[PDB]
């Protein structure tokens, strides 16, 4: 099972060198591979930024970035990592790491350069000279009124994005819906996640929002009442 | 250099669409076409590789070919399921770069309308210990994608305070939306009731709550 998964800050201030690393599992670093990275403004198109090779070491990257990119491999952690420096709000995006695959064309070659074939699940880098800030988590307690309810938690008032909810640690997972969240004009985040239950369950069965806001190091587990 | 596609596209269910590429002789003049498909939410997906192959799990109603410097994509028997962001990629020679075009969104025709389940929130005791009061008014499973959004206090229409997401897909190519009411404990309760009216498509739903 080759895997791939992304991790550094998700705050990084103008002018500052954005910093990210790919953890690979399933297979090795050293491997004949364009470990590859990939960014996406929130809203916006695809851009490739460059690749390292696993098996020599040598590295190609997109001149719009201007010899602000360096691309590194670390066998002993097996990991590659990505520097971006001089930042500006044109750097926030999510970024990818990614791996080809091997196709071979109808001379016999692979051409794995533009073969994205696994894909981390991406990171958002918020380029901003604003501060971290985390989340208040306040309890929302309850063609149909209540027959079922609808329960959940506020997020609210944290910088930057993402947020991740949960219910019962992963176990409750059918009828969820975390909503995309709204820019109050303090510049500070909210969202609301909500899970839709039996009204009868209620009583008989506890509900638990697992909050995590990464940027600031910080988990909340509320349990919700009526 | 630069891989230009049109915005957009659409096309009806069970029919075609075509999805263009324009290039120049140094990146598709050259070298192979790759597509990817986005649904929303999620990492992009390879569909098309070396122009015109497609890897497992694409059906064949997914085709790709190129001539000179442009290229395109060609979807058959669509589907509501189709509708995605798709990008075409190709290596530049000149700039020694993958170049992606700008995507093209996929729109499926004829999907029926879908009226907004509507969730009001009053504020949690927790938060109005803090002497603050969120309203919270969740929208989910509407269809077009557009809603108006307007506050109530006692009827009256309510000016400061209110904000209001811009409607997203679902994963079930439905939208979801929220807005939120931020008021003070004491403007909370200042008044009898409060109420979120939703309008979607020239009809409205519209939810009570007031303080107990």
């Amino acid at each position: 099972q080759v895997q791939l998964q992304e991790s550094g800050p998700g705050l990084v201030k103008p002018s500052e060198t954005l910093s990210l690393t790919c953890a690979v599992s399933g297979g090795s670093i050293s491997g004949g591979y364009d470990w590859s990275w990939i960014r996406q403004p929130p809203g916006k198109g695809l851009e490739w930024i460059g690749y390292i090779y696993g098996s020599s070491g040598s590295t190609n990257y997109n001149p719009s970035l201007k010899n602000r990119v360096t691309i590194s491999k670390d066998t002993s952690k097996n990991q590659f990592s990505l520097k971006l420096s001089s930042v500006t709000a044109a750097d926030t995006a999510v970024y990818y790491c990614a791996r080809p695959a091997y196709y071979e064309d109808d001379y016999g070659y692979y051409y794995t350069t533009p073969i994205f074939d696994y894909w981390g699940q991406g990171v958002l880098v918020t380029v901003s000279s604003a501060s971290t800030k985390g989340p208040s988590v306040f309890p929302l307690a309850p063609s149909t009124s209540e027959s079922t309810a609808a329960l959940g938690c506020l997020v609210k008032d944290y910088f930057p994005e993402p947020v991740t909810v949960s219910w019962n640690s992963g176990s409750l997972t059918s009828g969820v819906h975390t909503f995309p969240a709204v820019l109050q004009s303090s510049g500070l985040y909210s969202l609301s996640s909500v899970v839709t239950v039996p009204s009868s369950s209620l009583g008989t069965q506890t509900y638990v929002c697992n909050v995590n806001h990464k940027p600031s190091n910080t988990k909340v587990d509320k349990r919700v009442e009526i | 250099s630069v891989l230009t596609q049109p915005p957009s596209a659409s096309g009806a269910p069970g029919q075609s669409v075509t999805i263009s590429c324009s290039g120049s002789s140094s990146n598709i003049g050259s070298n192979y076409v790759y597509w990817y498909q986005q649904l929303p939410g999620t990492a992009p997906k390879l569909l098309i590789y070396y122009s015109n192959q497609r890897p497992s799990g694409v059906p064949d109603r997914f085709s790709g070919s190129k001539s000179g410097t442009s290229a395109s994509l060609a979807i058959t028997g669509l589907r509501s399921e189709d509708e995605a962001d798709y990008y075409c990629a190709a290596w530049d020679n000149s700039l020694s770069s993958v170049l992606f075009g700008g995507g093209t969104r996929l729109t499926v025709l004829g999907q029926p309308k879908a009226a907004p389940s509507v969730t009001l929130f009053p504020p949690s005791s927790e938060e109005l210990q803090a002497n603050k009061a969120t309203l919270v008014c969740l929208i989910s499973d509407f269809y077009p994608g557009a809603v108006e959004v307007a506050w109530k206090a006692d009827g009256s229409a309510v000016n400061a305070g209110v904000e209001t997401t811009k409607p997203s897909k679902q994963s079930n190519n439905k939208y979801a939306a929220s807005s939120y009411l931020s008021l003070t404990s004491d403007q909370w309760k200042s008044h009898k009731s409060y109420s979120c009216q939703v309008t979607h498509e020239g009809s409205t739903v519209e939810k009570t709550v007031a303080p107990a």
